[PDB]
């Protein structure tokens, strides 16, 4: 299949020419990272009565 | 690569004649000064005829910066000036320091 | 016998096996900082010199005696320590003819400790159980989670067989000044022996990762004369 | 000094200690069967497996050989 | 019987995507895609109770 | 040709293949296979319904993408050369792979009888258990599948020098030897004394012979895949890749089965 | 003949400077941690 | 848009996928690191209320994650399928179908690890997961299963994919290029795709077995029923070394690349490179019981192992005087991909000399389960292979992004990584040689001191990880005016010193790869007259 070719074109996501800012895609995206563990934390420690 | 001295000029000598523009020139002399040795006077002599019949300036300025880097001793870089003496005088060549005095 | 706060180095030594073992780790630390000096020396006077060489020298590729060279002096250096290390490894498997014989069993957070020669003036199977201070009871003055409710006791100047083994997962009977560290698996019996040429409190802790309990199972053994080991045996 | 414990054996010399325990209790039962409970030089088997063989596992084969299910070989 | 030939030249004159070009092919993938939907579906409702401890009343 | 004509043709070998649906879709039923048989293991699910649906679609999802390959290279010509080399080679590495499988299973059983432990009776079998004898059954397989390794030997030969008959039928009989193996390992099954329960033996002797059983499933799959193609003249007397791929397949296997016969049977009974 | 220096003089102007900023880099990359134990409560008192 | 990531046969945008996913795992893997070290910063409860259960599980997630899911899909899924089809002149992947499968599989892998922390009380076993703790007396519930599952998914996924890179490279080279021919990476990825082959296979037979005694009622390791709980460590560790080694190699062909870019000289003695590679990949199928010293084996096996552990070392030492060579009479030039590199030479050196100490089975007894060992692969695995994968993505991501990068940002992320990392994991030698044992969430009083020093270097190193994700940003929103202002490097070879301004101009790139010579961001049909090669 044909696809196009440039700079922002050969990436999954949009970056330009979007409403909403790109940081909002960014770095939403890697909080969601860095925010599972915390939610483990948090069922184990509601299981354990802790909470 | 068993390749003596004494070859080393003989061949260098021939590669600077068959130069035919500054490209040559050019790519002549950085493989010239790319080896664990100091091109002899007899080499440097052919170099600055050579930027001379493609009309480069430049170039024979540089033949002596590479050689005051090449040395290993200050008094080495002077032999050299005392024997290429004619030669940077009758092409009219000066030297980086002489240009850029400081 | 007692790890301190900021040390850097092995717990003072009690055995002759954890006595060859640091100088096993000293000899082969001395050829570990030549190599470790000519690394770094050669890295550091590279960078300073020759992120000032304006001409490369591209035409060295190779060198036939500088790459024999450097295949075969690693070769001498590592053969250099091979031959204290195989000494030291027979010389510590060995265990010939020793006088006692105790039994240490690994359970779900607590120890086990059994004496079944019956030198005893009633000949019966010594034995009880270990069990960590929780925090919750402890005096003041003693050390947490190392002190526990009972210990081992043991004569000096002894050959003494150690056999291991475990009830329900993996643990491992390790202490520290003493040289010694082994499995402890459900279905086979190790051995080790010892023999301690002081006395003391010497510590140890379980080394076998055996679920939520894994920090909380110290080994805490004393060494005693001969004439008070049998008072403290022949009473429990 | 009082203390005595068995010694070096060549059967088995390694770490592995395991076969050491139930081979003389495998012995001691033997020995008994035929020439009697009693026997003067038959107690050799019965100190080794009591010095180097956990009582947790003397209770299990007790309680086997009760119902006719050791596993070892001593009739 | 032979009909590599005929096949050959349905095949090869055609804009559907290749999954899609031989007339049998829709009595296959209709049913498929439903079947596939529910056997990713359903295991997915089923980890709030793994979470919760709820265990399935097969008595 | 020209170089207008030489124009409208690829200039290299290789096979450019289009987008697909088939690789995202396999990967979706290998979640639903493992997310629900974790469940019904442990009672979050009542019955086996949910992993057997698994199961169908893990299945019906790898037979588009097989029939995706048939039409890129019977009715297309996508298969050059160059794509026909690869194709075999890779075949020989996922074998290779498949054989240190039954190289860890073979690692486990000698390990489980050269020192036999201590509540088996320190024997090897252990005491009580009553093992499958080597001159029976079991004698009747290993000949039943070297007589399939003689019989695609010459079905292959006969293709190649263009005889149909002769072709067709060498097939349809190396399909019913491998249907023939697979019943009577099923009769040796419902039979034997022990289980899968008894302890460490029944472990690696079902482990090992059991794997072999299942390959044989997947191998008479494939002998009736290629009787229809090759029934309806999809396979040329030079172009057939998915028979040779089929043949080294059941030498493999029956040189597997040659091992476990003489270990699993004969020097450990 | 030689012009100029001896080699040695000339090789020995640009590596002593250079060892003694090797044994000042390669004490701080090993030696760090014992300035934390200098200013420590449990080092002297 | 649907069609070109979802149904992709393209090895480019699959790469892409790669290294999407593999970034966003190391988001949590460092998470769980950041926790753990928190928890170990003072005696006493801290952090998790005395919940031991909770902390085990976070220390498996903790190591699944960093190796599973971020450093074998980044330096293998990621930079093996873009660069080793540009490098060799292939137009795609041979089994394009299955290069894709290869990816979809990690996703369905992750949705199986984490619910498996939630449920129940998760997995609180080590990444070893060894039996009868992990047997269903001593872990009940359906939490091993789900994270077995998911081991079983990365397999499916490395075996796929190295039968792909076999073929690829055997098949599919340009006009020309002989296997003696070939780029050092590309022998880094054939190598290792080799070694997945051979040793993938023997792990999935010991944990399917580990899951049958779980479920099926079948004795491999249970005690009663005849098993071993040491055959499992058998099995499992005759897979393990190899990893470390999967691990290591292709971060050895990345080096390569970079130190000789960096000094424009080609790389010192390049013919015995490769054979240093191939006996390390064979040399790694000898040694795999130097991870059970202790465990009762006879002293002659013992014996064996000390030796065939230590010839180990006398190829690698060949890797690390070669690359010393190239860069000796060099013309260095100090962009931020040639700090990582330098830096990789310094601390795999200290790392692997830690090592030779452990190989001795003697000495291995004061070092068994001590921090002494995790000090040693947190030096070759944290600045070992993950500095290589940051050498690799400033060398090649402004050629593949059409986009530039903050020069001067850069470089200070590099030193808040170089100063912390090594306050992590320095000070874990202190406490292995004094006694401390590891998978504790607890200790006694005296190990205080340390253990407050490597949890605030935990702090730094988290720090210039969020520097990194900053750089991605400013790299994607002002990547093409990176280009005009001098904010950023242009050119990685600057011009020879007789090599005048303008005749620089006619060649820009004196490169000996392809990859260079393509347009910045490649394009989707790189080849279509084959490119040749004398
Ligand atoms: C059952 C297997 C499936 C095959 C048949 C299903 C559908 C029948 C189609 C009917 C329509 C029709 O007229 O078709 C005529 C059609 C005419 O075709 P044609 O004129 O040559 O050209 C048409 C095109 O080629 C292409 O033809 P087409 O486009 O019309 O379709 C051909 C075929 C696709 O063609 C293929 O490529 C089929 C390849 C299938 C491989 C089978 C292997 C897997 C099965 C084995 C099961 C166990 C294995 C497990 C392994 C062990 C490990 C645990 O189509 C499908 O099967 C599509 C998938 C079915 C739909 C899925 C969704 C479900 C809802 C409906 O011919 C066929 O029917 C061909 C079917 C292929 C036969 C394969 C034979 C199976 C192997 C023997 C099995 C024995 C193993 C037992 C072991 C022993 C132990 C005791
Ligand atoms: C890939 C391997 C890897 C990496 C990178 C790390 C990184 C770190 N590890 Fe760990 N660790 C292991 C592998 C790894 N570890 C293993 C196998 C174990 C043993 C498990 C067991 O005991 O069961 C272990 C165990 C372990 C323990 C033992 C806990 C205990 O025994 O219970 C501790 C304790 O502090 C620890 C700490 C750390 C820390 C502080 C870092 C941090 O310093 C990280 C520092 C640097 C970074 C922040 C990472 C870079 C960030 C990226 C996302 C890279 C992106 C790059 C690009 C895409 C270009 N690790
Ligand atoms: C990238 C990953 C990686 C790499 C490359 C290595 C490389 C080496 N490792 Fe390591 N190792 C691990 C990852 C790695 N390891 C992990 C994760 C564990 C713990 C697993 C767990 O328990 O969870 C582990 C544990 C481990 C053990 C088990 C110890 C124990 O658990 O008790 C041993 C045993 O010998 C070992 C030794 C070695 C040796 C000799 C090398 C050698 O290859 C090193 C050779 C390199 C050099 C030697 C440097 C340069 C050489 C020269 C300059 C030559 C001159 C030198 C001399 C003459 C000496 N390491
Ligand atoms: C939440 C916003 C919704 C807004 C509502 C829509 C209203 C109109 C607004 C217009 C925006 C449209 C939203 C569409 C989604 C979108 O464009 O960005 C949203 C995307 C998500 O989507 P995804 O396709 O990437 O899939 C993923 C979904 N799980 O974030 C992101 O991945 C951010 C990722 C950036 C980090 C990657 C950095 C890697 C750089 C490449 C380097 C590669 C090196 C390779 C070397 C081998
Ligand atoms: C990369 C891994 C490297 C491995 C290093 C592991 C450790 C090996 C043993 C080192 C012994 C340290 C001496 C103890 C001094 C002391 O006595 O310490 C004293 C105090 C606290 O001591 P104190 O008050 O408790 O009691 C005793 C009071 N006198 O501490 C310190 O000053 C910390 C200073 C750190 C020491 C620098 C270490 C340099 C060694 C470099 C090794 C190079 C590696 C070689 C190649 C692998
Ligand atoms: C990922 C790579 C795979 C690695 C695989 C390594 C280990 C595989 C070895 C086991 C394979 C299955 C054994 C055959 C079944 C058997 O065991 O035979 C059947 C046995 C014998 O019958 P019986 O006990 O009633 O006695 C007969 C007395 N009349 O009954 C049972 O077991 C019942 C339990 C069912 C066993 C199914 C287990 C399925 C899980 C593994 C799935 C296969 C692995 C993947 C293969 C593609
Ligand atoms: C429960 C679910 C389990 C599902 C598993 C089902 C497995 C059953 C086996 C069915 C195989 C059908 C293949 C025919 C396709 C074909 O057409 O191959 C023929 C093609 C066409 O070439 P030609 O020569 O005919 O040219 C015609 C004249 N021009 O060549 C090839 O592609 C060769 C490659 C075939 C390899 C098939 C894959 C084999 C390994 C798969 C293993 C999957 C399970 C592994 C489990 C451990
Ligand atoms: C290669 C990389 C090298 C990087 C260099 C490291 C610097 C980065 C920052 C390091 C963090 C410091 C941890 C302090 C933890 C703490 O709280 O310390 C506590 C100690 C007191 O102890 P306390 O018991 O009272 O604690 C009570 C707990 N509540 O106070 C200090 O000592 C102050 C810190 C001393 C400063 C030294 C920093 C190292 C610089 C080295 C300079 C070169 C030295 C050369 C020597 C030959
Ligand atoms: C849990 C139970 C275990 C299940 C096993 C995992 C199941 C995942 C795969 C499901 C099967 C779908 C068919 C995909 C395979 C395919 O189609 O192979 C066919 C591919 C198609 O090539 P192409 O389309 O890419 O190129 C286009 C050219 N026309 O021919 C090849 O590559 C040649 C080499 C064959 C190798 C196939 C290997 C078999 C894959 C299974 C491997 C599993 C290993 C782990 C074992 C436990
Ligand atoms: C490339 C392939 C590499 C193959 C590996 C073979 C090298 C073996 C060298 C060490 C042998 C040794 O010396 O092992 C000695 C030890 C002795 O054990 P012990 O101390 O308990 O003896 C006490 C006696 N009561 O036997 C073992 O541990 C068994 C290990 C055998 C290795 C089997 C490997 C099979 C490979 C299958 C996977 C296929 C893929
Ligand atoms: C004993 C253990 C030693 C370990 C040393 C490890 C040190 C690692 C650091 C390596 C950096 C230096 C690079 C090597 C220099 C080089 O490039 O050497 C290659 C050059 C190229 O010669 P040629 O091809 O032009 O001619 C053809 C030559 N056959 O010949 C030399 O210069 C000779 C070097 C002297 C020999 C070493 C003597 C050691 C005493
Ligand atoms: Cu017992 Cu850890
Ligand atoms: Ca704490
Ligand atoms: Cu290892
Ligand atoms: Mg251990």
């Amino acid at each position: 299949v044909h696809f196009k070719d440039g700079v922002y074109e050969n990436i999954p996501f949009k970056v330009k020419g979007r409403k909403t800012p790109y940081a909002l895609s960014h770095f939403g995206f890697f909080a969601i990272g860095f925010a599972v563990p915390f939610v483990a934390c948090y069922v184990q420690l509601k299981k354990s009565g802790a909470f | 690569d068993e390749e003596t001295f004494e070859e080393f000029t003989a061949r260098y000598e021939k590669e600077f004649d068959e130069a035919y523009d500054l490209f040559e020139v050019q790519r002549v002399l950085n493989n010239c000064f790319s080896y664990d040795l100091v091109p002899a006077p007899a080499v440097i002599e052919k170099a600055l005829r050579a930027a001379r019949r493609v009309n480069d300036l430049p170039t024979a300025i540089r033949v002596f910066e590479a050689l005051k880097y090449k040395v290993e001793n200050e008094d080495q870089y002077k032999a050299y000036l005392d024997e290429l003496k004619d030669v940077r005088q009758e092409l009219g060549v000066p030297l980086k320091e002489e240009l850029f005095p400081s | 016998d007692v790890p301190t706060p900021y040390a850097c180095y092995f717990q003072d030594s009690a055995t002759p096996n954890q006595e060859g073992i640091l100088e096993l780790h000293d000899n082969i630390m001395f050829y570990l900082l030549v190599i470790l000096g000519l690394v770094s020396w050669m890295l550091y006077t590279i960078v300073m010199t020759y992120s000032k060489n304006p001409i490369a020298y591209k035409y060295i590729k190779h060198g036939q005696t500088i790459e024999v060279i450097w295949t075969i002096f690693p070769a001498v250096i590592l053969l250099i320590i091979a031959f204290p290390s195989f000494i030291l490894l027979y010389l510590c498997d060995e265990v010939i003819s020793p006088a006692m014989t105790i039994k240490a069993i690994g359970y779900q957070w607590y120890w086990k400790y059994e004496y079944s020669d019956f030198i005893n003036d009633s000949g019966e199977t010594v034995e009880f159980e270990s069990y960590v201070i929780p925090d919750e009871l402890l005096e003041e003055g003693q050390l947490r989670l190392l002190d526990t409710d009972t210990s081992m006791v043991v004569p000096v100047d002894t050959h003494i067989r150690f056999v291991v083994t475990a009830a329900d997962v993996i643990h491992d009977f390790a202490i520290p000044s003493l040289g010694i560290k082994v499995d402890a698996t459900p279905g086979r019996l190790n051995q080790v022996s010892a023999l301690i040429q002081r006395e003391g409190v010497f510590y140890g802790a379980c080394s076998e990762l055996c679920g939520t309990g894994h920090a909380n199972m110290p080994i805490k053994i004393e060494a005693v004369s001969l004439p008070k080991f049998l008072e403290w045996l022949n009473e429990q | 000094s009082p203390l005595h414990t068995v010694g070096f054996d060549a059967r088995f010399p390694q770490q592995n200690q395991t076969k050491h325990c139930w081979q003389s209790y495998v012995d001691y039962h033997k020995c008994v069967n035929m020439k009697g409970e009693d026997f003067a030089p038959c107690k050799v088997f019965w100190k080794t497996y009591n010095a180097l063989c956990p009582l947790d596992w003397i209770e299990k084969w007790d309680d086997q050989r009760e119902k006719g299910i050791f596993a070892g070989d001593i009739n | 019987a032979n009909k590599v030939i005929q096949l050959q030249k349905i095949f090869q004159s055609s804009t559907k995507p290749l999954w899609w070009r031989h007339p049998r092919s829709a009595l296959y993938l209709y049913p498929f895609y439903a079947i596939f939907a529910v056997a990713v579906v359903t295991p997915l409702l089923y980890i709030p109770n793994a979470i919760r401890g709820i265990k399935a009343k097969k008595a | 040709m020209t170089h207008l004509e030489r124009s409208r043709h690829q200039q290299h070998p290789f096979h450019m293949v289009m987008p697909s649906p088939w690789p995202i879709v396999v990967s979706f039923a290998l979640l639903s296979l493992a997310l629900s048989t974790a469940l019904t293991m442990h009672g979050y699910i009542g019955n086996m319904n949910m992993v057997y649906l698994a199961l169908f679609v893990l299945l019906t999802s790898s037979i588009l993408w097989f029939r995706d390959i048939v039409a890129e290279a019977t009715y297309l010509g996508d298969h050059t050369m160059a794509v026909r080399k690869g194709i075999n080679l890779g075949f020989l590495m996922f074998v290779l792979s498949e054989v240190l499988i039954f190289a860890g299973l073979f690692w486990a059983y000698f390990h489980s009888a050269m020192s036999p432990d201590v509540t088996l009776g320190a024997c090897w079998p252990p005491v009580g258990i009553e093992a499958v004898q080597p001159t029976e059954l079991p004698l009747l397989n290993t000949i039943i599948l070297l007589s399939s390794g003689a019989t695609v030997t010459y079905s292959h030969h006969a293709l190649i020098a263009g005889n149909r008959n002769k072709a067709l039928s060498g097939l349809l009989i190396t399909f019913w030897l491998i249907v023939i193996f697979v019943t009577c390992q099923y009769i040796e099954y419902t039979n034997a004394a022990f289980t899968i329960s008894d302890g460490v033996y029944g472990s690696v002797f079902y482990a090992g012979t059991g794997l072999h059983f299942l390959h044989m499933v997947m191998l008479a799959a494939m002998l009736g895949v290629n009787y229809w193609r090759m029934r309806n003249y999809h396979l040329t007397a030079g172009h057939h890749v998915g028979y040779e791929t089929t043949i080294i397949y059941t030498h493999v296997l029956d040189v597997i089965w040659l091992f476990l016969y003489v270990v699993f049977y004969w020097w450990g009974v | 003949g030689r012009i100029g220096e001896s080699w040695v003089i000339t090789e020995g102007r640009r590596l002593i400077p250079e060892i003694f900023q090797w044994s000042a880099v390669l004490s701080v990359c090993l030696g760090w941690p014992g300035a934390v134990y200098f200013f420590s409560k449990a080092r002297k008192a | 848009m649907v069609q070109r990531w979802l149904y992709s046969t393209n090895a480019k945008d699959i790469a892409v996928l790669y290294f999407m996913l593999a970034i966003f795992s190391g988001m949590a893997g460092t998470a769980m690191s950041l926790i753990i070290r928190l928890e170990l910063a003072a005696p006493g409860s801290q952090y998790l209320h005395g919940n031991s259960q909770l902390f085990n599980v976070l220390v498996v997630g903790h190591a699944v994650l960093m190796i599973f899911f971020l450093v074998m899909p980044a330096l293998i899924g990621g930079f093996g399928n873009y660069l080793l089809p540009l490098m060799i002149g292939a137009t795609d992947t041979a089994f394009p179908r299955i290069n894709n499968i290869a990816f979809w599989v990690l996703p369905m892998g992750l949705v199986c690890l984490v619910t498996s922390t939630l449920v129940e009380s998760g997995a609180g076993t080590g990444w070893t997961v060894y039996p009868p703790l992990s047997s269903i007396q001593a872990h009940s519930g359906p939490s091993v299963d789900l994270a077995i599952f998911a081991l079983h998914l990365t397999s499916i996924s490395s075996l796929l994919g190295a039968i792909n890179f076999i073929v690829t490279t055997l098949n599919m080279r340009t006009n020309g290029m002989t296997m003696h021919k070939l780029p050092l990476f590309v022998w880094s990825i054939f190598i290792t795709a080799f070694l997945l082959l051979l040793s993938l296979p023997v792990l999935s037979a010991g944990i399917t077995m580990l899951l049958l005694d779980r479920n099926f009622n079948t004795s491999f390791f249970e005690v009663s029923g005849g098993g071993d709980p040491i055959l499992y460590e058998h099995l499992f560790w005759f897979f393990g070394h190899p990893e470390v080694y999967i691990l290591i190699i292709p971060g050895f062909g990345i080096i390569s690349h970079v130190v000789s870019t960096y000094s424009k000289k080609p790389v010192f003695g390049e013919i015995s490179m490769v054979y240093a590679m191939a006996s390390i990949g064979l040399l790694g199928f000898l040694v795999w019981s130097h991870h059970m010293y202790i465990v009762g084996l006879d002293a002659d096996t013992r014996a064996y192992f000390t030796s065939a552990t230590m010839i180990i070392a006398i190829p690698t030492g060949i890797k690390i005087f070669s690359w010393l060579a190239t860069i000796h009479g060099g013309s260095i030039r100090l962009a931020t991909p040639m700090l990582y590199a330098i830096a990789f030479l310094f601390l795999f050196t200290m790392g692997g000399l830690t090592g030779v100490a452990l190989a001795n089975a003697s000495l291995d007894v004061a070092f068994h389960d001590t921090y002494y060992v995790v000090g040693h692969f947190h030096y070759v695995l944290s600045m070992g292979a993950i500095f290589s994968l940051f050498a690799g993505y400033y060398y090649w991501s402004p050629q593949i992004l059409g986009l530039n990068y903050n020069e001067k940002l850069a470089q200070i992320q590099f030193w808040l990584i170089f100063i912390g990392a090594n306050v992590i994991f320095f000070p874990m030698h202190f406490l292995g040689i004094n006694g401390m044992p590891r998978r504790i969430p607890d200790y006694p009083d005296a190990f205080a001191g340390w253990n407050y020093v490597a949890s605030i270097g935990s702090f730094i190193a988290t720090l210039s990880l969020f520097l990194f994700i900053y750089i991605l940003y400013d790299q994607l929103v002002n990547g093409l005016n990176n280009k005009v202002n001098n904010k950023s490097v242009i050119y990685n070879k600057a011009p020879d010193f007789v090599e005048s301004n303008t005749i620089f101009n006619l060649n820009t790139v004196k490169s000996s790869s392809i990859e260079f010579l393509l347009t910045s961001p490649p394009a989707v049909h790189s080849f279509n007259t084959p490119a040749v090669q004398s």
